[PDB]
């Protein structure tokens, strides 16, 4: 009720006026503990544990945090762009342990926890280049109950090949039978790249909703993408057109509009 | 690029099995969607069935529901064709196509073995 949902895919405009609307919905928005992903957390308000982690782009590692502290993940792979002085002490298999996993070095002292650490620039660490994935696929662990892919990019900007890395990883190293959830970081203001989702990664799903977090700024497109029920056979085609995911992406938008209008977005 | 070398067919009985491979190699993460399409003569390419190199099948085409079946062997970068109770109709070239999308067009895939003859007597 209170949680701003939408269904990714389920008499309907034309791509050009659903283009126009957006166009027009994102010039109004426009006009319009620091170690807690509030966002990520509201995103996972269905579940309540996960095993094995693969978080890609994941900045200073928050999210990573949050499914170790609150989801219980017992094994995680954490790719993020930011390197590390060398002078740090703390390490986790020879790599620097980011600032805001220091809370959970014990875990890994007592062996309860697996944090493979993919931040160093000794290897690829973008994961929109296209070697990426063979620098790192000997360390991702292949049997990951959730993805998440957490990119900030500019609005505007086609993140396409932000989520080819995670279909890249769904494609050939996952095992279908474990995989359960993949949550993406996405923006409206990009259509390419919600095309590029309804064409490539929401067909191998059977459920997929738009998230917009209270914590997420009522300016910004930022939304998130929770994909889930990874199907058994494999679909052919797409859930629906390009034209229904345009509209999909207006519809989000104008209940976007609603609720900063109203005025609530919660930060401090 | 990824190369395709299909290998197993050749002459069976009717009633028989063949057993067809597809050994990949390049950048085979970025086609990740491995088919099996056959073509008789004179006929157009026909979508037998297609599998992610992580193991997830699309459905058979019809004319080989409950005879056919694929796999793939992640670390060998293979894939497999089982073929059983072969009948003469199913005598054509078989391909491995390596494609970035499952879809069932053959012109949806770029990269193509160069095709094994597989022949049913009757
Ligand atoms: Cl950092
Ligand atoms: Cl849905
Ligand atoms: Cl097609
Ligand atoms: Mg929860
Ligand atoms: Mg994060
Ligand atoms: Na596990
Ligand atoms: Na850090
Ligand atoms: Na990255
Ligand atoms: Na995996
Ligand atoms: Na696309
Ligand atoms: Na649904
Ligand atoms: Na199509
Ligand atoms: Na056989
Ligand atoms: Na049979
Ligand atoms: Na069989
Ligand atoms: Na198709």
């Amino acid at each position: 009720p209170h949680r701003l949902v939408v269904p990714f895919f389920k008499i309907e405009p034309s791509p050009e006026e659903s283009r126009s609307n957006i166009k027009g919905l994102l010039q109004h928005l426009r006009t319009m503990v620091s170690s807690m992903h509030y966002k990520l957390d509201e995103v996972l308000w269905e579940y309540n544990k996960f095993e094995s982690a693969v978080t890609l782009a994941e900045g200073e590692g928050s999210g990573a945090l949050l499914l170790i502290q609150k989801y219980g993940v017992k094994k995680l792979f954490l790719n993020t762009l930011a390197t590390e002085h060398s002078i740090e002490s703390e390490v986790i298999s020879g790599y620097t342990t980011p600032r805001m996993l220091l809370p959970i070095m014990p875990k890994t002292h007592r062996g309860e926890l697996e944090v493979i650490l993919n931040n160093s620039a000794s290897q690829i660490t973008d994961i929109t280049h296209r070697d990426w994935f063979s620098n790192q696929k000997n360390r991702i662990p292949n049997d990951a109950d959730i993805i998440t892919m957490d990119a900030e990019t500019t609005e505007n900007l086609d993140r396409s090949r932000l989520y080819e890395a995670v279909y890249t990883i769904i494609c050939n190293h996952i095992n279908p039978k474990t995989l359960k959830v993949v949550i993406l970081k996405v923006f409206l203001s990009d259509l390419d790249g919600m095309c590029w989702i309804n064409n490539y990664l929401a067909p191998m799903f059977g459920s997929g909703y738009l998230i917009k977090p209270i914590t997420s700024s009522a300016k910004s497109s930022e939304w998130y993408l929770c994909l889930s029920n990874l199907l058994s056979t494999l679909r052919t085609t797409q859930h629906q057109t390009q034209a229904n995911c345009l509209h999909v992406v207006q519809c989000a938008l104008q209940q976007q509009v609603q609720r900063g209008s109203y005025w609530l977005h919660h930060l401090t | 690029d990824v190369q395709l070398v299909e290998s197993g067919g050749g002459s069976v009985q009717a009633g028989g099995s063949l057993r067809l491979s597809c050994a990949a190699s390049g950048r085979t993460f970025s086609r990740p969607v491995m088919a099996w399409f056959r073509q008789a003569p004179g006929k157009e390419r026909e979508f037998v069935v297609a599998i992610t190199w992580s193991g997830i099948r699309t459905s058979y085409a019809d004319s080989v529901k409950g005879r056919f079946t694929i796999s793939v062997d992640n670390a060998k970068d293979t894939v497999y064709l089982q073929m059983n109770s072969l009948k003469p109709e199913d005598t054509a070239v078989y391909y491995c196509a390596a494609g970035a999308l499952p879809r069932t067009a053959h012109y949806e895939y770029d990269y193509w073995g160069l095709g094994t003859q597989v022949t049913v007597s009757s």
